[PDB]
């Protein structure tokens, strides 16, 4: 899950000045700026609130599979927190499913890709 | 015929919207029943952990 | 106008269904949260009483 995260963050860091006051960019530079801002806001975490491995896997899967693109920049921390709360309560079985097969070579198993993308879609439709 | 199909589609779309809204409320009720059930269960588990660490 | 109003009615009533589903899940969550708060409070008080008796 984290290779795409690292690459996109590196591209965004390369594209620094353009984000902040260049206004003549296509939606190719600006797309990377947007996605990098999404991921950077995703890493903003409070104190004394650690996230287990399945939580980070689910959040980064949502972020890197374009399921978070429509969310505006300042609301991403709240989106992550709400998605986690939904995931504790609405579907603990998907958390258990992620945690059980986090060690297999090909993690996005169809059993896992289903019931995780499904949960993401349910949260997207139900909230906002 | 344009007007006829438009009217029939208007009422039929209302009907299918009510069917999908019934599905939506069913899903919301299922989510609520779930969420409350394991919220109480997690409260029970946390109380059990509190007793265990107290011991 | 029938086409436009059909689209508007479908979207508006689907939105209303979603909003009332949101209210349903919200009130269920509030009930679960306050019950959990009571559970944790009584568990903490049990732990404190047990600590006093252990002392």
């Amino acid at each position: 899950v984290a290779g795409k995260l690292k690459g996109e963050l590196a591209q965004f860091r390369d594209l620094a000045a353009f984000a902040q006051f260049a206004s003549d960019l296509d939606a190719t530079t600006k797309a990377q700026i947007e996605r990098g801002q999404r991921l950077q806001e995703l890493l903003k975490q409070p104190q004394y609130q650690p996230l287990p491995v399945e939580d980070q896997v689910a959040v980064l899967y949502a972020a890197t599979n374009n399921y978070l693109d429509d969310v505006p920049v300042p609301l991403i921390t709240k989106w992550r927190d709400d998605f986690l709360a939904f995931l504790r309560t609405a579907h603990p079985e998907v958390r258990k499913l992620i945690y059980d097969n986090r060690l297999d070579r090909k993690f996005p198993t169809p059993e896992v890709k289903e019931a995780l993308e499904a949960a993401i879609k349910e949260f997207k439709a139900t909230s906002n | 015929e344009q007007l006829a199909n438009a009217r029939r589609d208007y009422e039929a779309e209302i009907a299918r919207a009510r069917q999908e809204a019934a599905k939506i409320v069913a899903q919301a009720q299922e989510r609520a029943k779930q969420q409350e059930a394991e919220i109480i269960a997690q409260a029970r588990r946390e109380a059990e952990r509190l007793k265990e660490e107290a011991r």
